[PDB]
Formats: C-alpha cells, sequence, structure tokens
C-alpha cells in the first residue's frame, strides 16, 4: 500500500495582520506589513465556533 | 449382401492427435497507474500552491 492514509480534518485559525502606513502630504505608503496565523483555542472552537 | 459395418475393423494407421494452440487474450495489467504513483507522495507542490 503506497496511498497515504487520507482522513478529512478541519483547521482553525486567525489572520493577524497589523500593517504601518505613513500619510505624506500627497500619498499613503506601508512602511511594514506583518502577518501571522493565531491559532483558535479550545474553549472558542467548542463554545464559539462549534 | 452385408453392409460394410457388418464386419469388425481394426485401424491400421497409427493415431496422431494434434491440438491447436487456443487463442489468448491479454488485459491491460499495471501494479501501480501513474495516478496512484503520483497520489504515493505525502504532499503535492502543484496543489499546495494552488
Ligand atoms: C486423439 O488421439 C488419440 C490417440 O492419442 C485417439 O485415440 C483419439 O481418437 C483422437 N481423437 C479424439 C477425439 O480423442
Amino acid at each position: 500500500n503506497i496511498a497515504p492514509y487520507k482522513f478529512k480534518a478541519t483547521m482553525y485559525y486567525k489572520d493577524v495582520t497589523v500593517s504601518q502606513v505613513w500619510f505624506g502630504h500627497r500619498y499613503s505608503q506601508f512602511m511594514g506589513i506583518f502577518e501571522d496565523r493565531a491559532p483558535v483555542p479550545f474553549e472558542e472552537v467548542i463554545d464559539k465556533i462549534n | 449382401q452385408l453392409s460394410r459395418a457388418d464386419i469388425t475393423t481394426v485401424s491400421t494407421f497409427i493415431d496422431l492427435n494434434i491440438t491447436m494452440l487456443e487463442d489468448h487474450e491479454f488485459v491491460p495489467l499495471e501494479v501501480y497507474t501513474r495516478h496512484e504513483i503520483k497520489d504515493s507522495g505525502l504532499l503535492d507542490y502543484t496543489e499546495v500552491q494552488r
């Protein structure tokens, strides 16, 4: 048997994204963007999502 | 007058039975199809990137 064991699963995460913006006299620019996948706790996955 | 089959007959010939080789049909057979081999990998860069 070479076929990998396949099973269904559900992912839970929050795309935390905090960006730094510089406002010029006539333009806007992104001085930095930080993207992170924050996990969801068991309490929220059970008592809030499910 | 008597029929030809009324007298006992003995075969003076040395019989040789010849059984021709029966036709055989070969069906396709593969241990692992190309799809199975591709699926053997745990991860696929194409699907993951898509
Ligand atoms: C086949 O050969 C045998 C001898 O080996 C003979 O006795 C027989 O009559 C032949 N034919 C058949 C239909 O068996």
